[PDB]
DNA sequence: GGTTGCGTGACC
DNA sequence: GGTCACGCAACC
């Protein structure tokens, strides 16, 4: 039929796109078709924002940055959606970044601390003295933990561009 | 015998799959060279992706994007130093907003020269090499409190195991 | 022949 | 609770 070709050639592009994503093959192949799109736009959003803001070991640098840090990096929006979760989130919380991005941050936070976090999202010029955030919060953990691993977000909330003028929390997770 | 209702709630669910599907296409059409057929938007999206880009490491974010990000959220800079001889191996350009004097008196100088005198003895203890080390020290420009976190990697994928070096990042303590 | 949406069912 | 694949009725 012609509808079967419709859906088919509509799928092959999702498969190619997925294969182009910047994750290990282990996770790429188990990606839900919706996830493909969702995170695939998360990628482009990050690239745009970094192009506007940023407008041989230099390569090894990134890798070194992820491992050398005692925790992981988090970028959330006022919509309370993980704009970014570094690969190392798996190393301390047992979550794969693939399934953390573009998912309600509140699905990682303890109910008690959920409120305080919601307050940390919303308090403003670019680099004010205000809205420097350094708060403690407990985040779900999947390691052998008792769930709710306690750690400490030290970060600097700043304006998020490239999306369409919303704010966002850019922070580091310090486990201790 | 009203199961049709609960199967009518099934419709509502499958519907959101569309909205979520379509809504992403629109989202995925705002990060592309356009303001249209969806399929076309997906082919153009593939094109965009391929334009952006043995063992090889993919990355959501490049070294510039991480370097920057860490430098924004925490005021952290990377440095690799030699695990015994106080010899610096590498320092990112992020040593300019955190501290000053980038890439001159840090380029070939010993890490012991960049710290306090009364911290040398407390530092060599970290570099015994007798897997992951973290500490705090006082760094030059007069002086600031720097929290250093990192791991040990050697400098010359196996099945069992791999002069060493301290690969760490230092950020202003708080 | 194209694509946009809709209500079903099987299969988890 | 959700995914994936049908087939259908529209319409350029
Ligand atoms: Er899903
Ligand atoms: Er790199
Ligand atoms: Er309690
Ligand atoms: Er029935
Ligand atoms: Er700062
Ligand atoms: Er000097
Ligand atoms: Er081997």
């Amino acid at each position: 039929n012609p509808s079967k070709r419709h859906r088919d050639r509509l799928n092959t592009e999702l498969d190619r796109l997925a294969s182009l994503l910047p994750f290990p093959q282990d996770v790429i192949n188990k990606l839900d078709k919706l996830s493909v799109l969702r995170l695939s736009v998360s990628y482009l959003r990050a690239k745009s924002f970094f192009d506007v803001a940023l407008k041989g070991l230099n390569l090894q640098e990134g890798e070194f940055l992820l491992q050398a840090l005692n925790g992981f990096v988090l970028v959330v929006t006022t919509d309370a959606l993980v704009f970014y979760a570094s690969s190392t989130i798996q190393d301390y919380l047992g979550f794969q970044q693939s399934d953390v991005i573009h998912q309600s941050v509140y699905e990682l936070i303890h109910t008690e601390d959920r409120a305080e976090f919601q307050r940390q999202l919303h308090w403003p010029p670019e680099n004010s003295p205000l809205m420097e955030r350094c708060f403690i919060c407990r985040l779900r953990c999947l390691l052998d933990s008792s769930g709710f691993l306690a750690m400490n977000f030290q970060g600097k909330l700043k304006y998020l561009h490239g999306q369409k003028p919303q704010l966002a929390l850019f922070a580091i997770a310090t486990p201790l | 015998d009203k199961e049709r209702l609960a199967r009518e709630n099934h419709s509502e669910i499958e519907r959101r799959r569309r909205n979520k599907m379509t809504a992403y296409i629109t989202e995925l059409s705002d990060m592309v060279p356009t303001c249209p057929d969806k399929l076309t938007i997906l082919r153009m999206a593939v094109s965009h992706m391929k334009s952006l880009r043995g063992s090889y490491k993919p990355s959501f974010l490049t070294d510039q994007e991480l370097k920057h990000l860490i430098l924004e959220a925490a005021d952290g800079f990377l440095f690799i130093v030699s695990c015994e001889t106080g010899r610096v191996v590498y320092v990112s350009d992020s040593v300019t907003p955190v501290l000053n004097q980038p890439q001159s008196e840090w380029f070939g100088s010993t890490l012991y020269d960049q710290v306090h005198p009364d911290d040398v003895d407390k530092l060599r203890e970290q570099l015994s090499t007798s897997s992951r080390r973290s500490f705090i020290c006082r760094m030059r420009c007069h002086f600031v409190v720097v929290h250093c976190t990192g791991y040990i990697k050697a400098w010359p994928d196996d099945d069992p195991e791999a002069k060493f070096c301290l690969v760490a990042i230092g950020r202003l303590q708080v």
